[PDB]
């Protein structure tokens, strides 16, 4: 009856407009819509994957980046088992703000939560403002895994979610 | 109108209800 | 506390909530 | 599957007991906690009349003014409307005339209407005698009942009577 062996709660955070909802739409529905519809508060989507012969249900919560929803969104940090911190490689402010999103994680998420930084929109390289090297170095400084992704071109979206789920599972299994 | 009318508690309660219903719906949908 | 969210913001969630409730009741009764 | 779908609406001031009236009808339960309705909600109950299965889609409106635009949208499709006041709150009774005007501005001219004077179990705070509710309803040519969601008085009777009156009108096709 239970359609899974593990259930992982994941969370997407980051500035408004960086592509969190599009990343989830690509992962959960394998599609891309360029029409921007800002997220009201929070939403979630589901996808089940297979790791080590186990069924892993991913319950993925998509937060609004806009400040007016901040209190609504931060209530969902405590239960998260893995958190994607998303910025937009064409928006330097969104990258600068990753440091503040990490602070928000430290303040409200579980101490041991798995984290990953995604530099999204890596298909738009002629409007790139954040070098891949700078993204890698920031992630290195915080000891967090890093990937550049594109919801539009479908680059590293499955890789990001599969990798985060494998890191959650390995920690669970070893304990 | 861009006019603020509804509180944090009001929007949060309806969001919570919506999300809980979405879970209930996904559950009974896969009972098929 | 203070009014913060717009009519359209609350309405959008309310109408999504209503739609999911209708969809839920339908799949529920379809288990006859 | 059903024979007919009747859209009903509950309107009236905040706190008069619209949601508890619906809770009694749909769940046969009552709770004293006040959880004010955010905009609108609904419940479904299917009943049997004259060998026809009637699905009642019952929309439960918020009474506070900040939800007025949200709630009035639902008048247009209503086939029956309960106008609810609180027998312990004369202000809610006086506002029935304003709710009637709201119906006249947004609902069909022939919509079935019924007035409920709710909380009739709270006689130690009563502010409106039963006769005043009866006279108000008579003047508009509509039915009246005193109800109690708490004591289970006239809630089933009100909804079945409203549904039967809608069905009788409709059967005169
Ligand atoms: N070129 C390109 N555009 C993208 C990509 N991902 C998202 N976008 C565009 O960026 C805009 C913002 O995307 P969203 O997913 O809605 O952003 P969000 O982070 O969910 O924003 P909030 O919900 O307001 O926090 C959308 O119009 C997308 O079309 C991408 O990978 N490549
Ligand atoms: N004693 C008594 N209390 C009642 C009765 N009906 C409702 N109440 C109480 O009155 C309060 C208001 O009831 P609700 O049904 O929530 O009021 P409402 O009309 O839906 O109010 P809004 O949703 O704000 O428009 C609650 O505390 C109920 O428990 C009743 O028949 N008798
Ligand atoms: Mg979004
Ligand atoms: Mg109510």
């Amino acid at each position: 009856a239970k359609t899974y062996d593990y259930l992982f709660k994941l969370l997407l955070i980051g500035d408004s407009g960086v592509g969190k909802t599009c990343v989830l739409f690509r992962f959960s529905e394998d599609a891309f819509n360029s029409t921007f519809i800002s997220t009201i508060g929070i939403d979630f989507k589901i996808r089940t994957i297979e790791l080590d012969g186990k069924r892993i249900k991913l319950q993925i919560w998509d937060t609004a980046g806009l400040e007016r929803f901040r209190t609504i969104t931060t209530a969902y940090y405590r239960g998260a088992m893995g958190i994607m911190l998303v910025y937009d490689i064409t928006n330097e402010k969104s990258f600068d703000n990753i440091r503040n999103w990490i602070r928000n994680i430290e303040e409200h998420a579980s101490a041991d939560v798995e984290k990953m930084i995604l530099g999204n929109k890596c298909d738009v390289n002629d409007k790139r403002q954040v070098s891949k090297e700078r993204g890698e170095k920031l992630a290195l400084d915080y000891g967090i895994k890093f990937m550049e992704t594109s919801a539009k071109a479908n680059i590293n979206v499955e890789n990001a979610f599969f990798t985060l789920a494998r890191d959650i599972k390995a920690k669970m299994d070893k304990k | 109108h861009n006019r603020p009318r509804f509180t944090l508690q009001e929007l949060r309660d309806v969001l919570q209800e919506r999300n809980k219903l979405k879970s209930q719906l996904l559950v009974v949908q896969e009972e098929l």
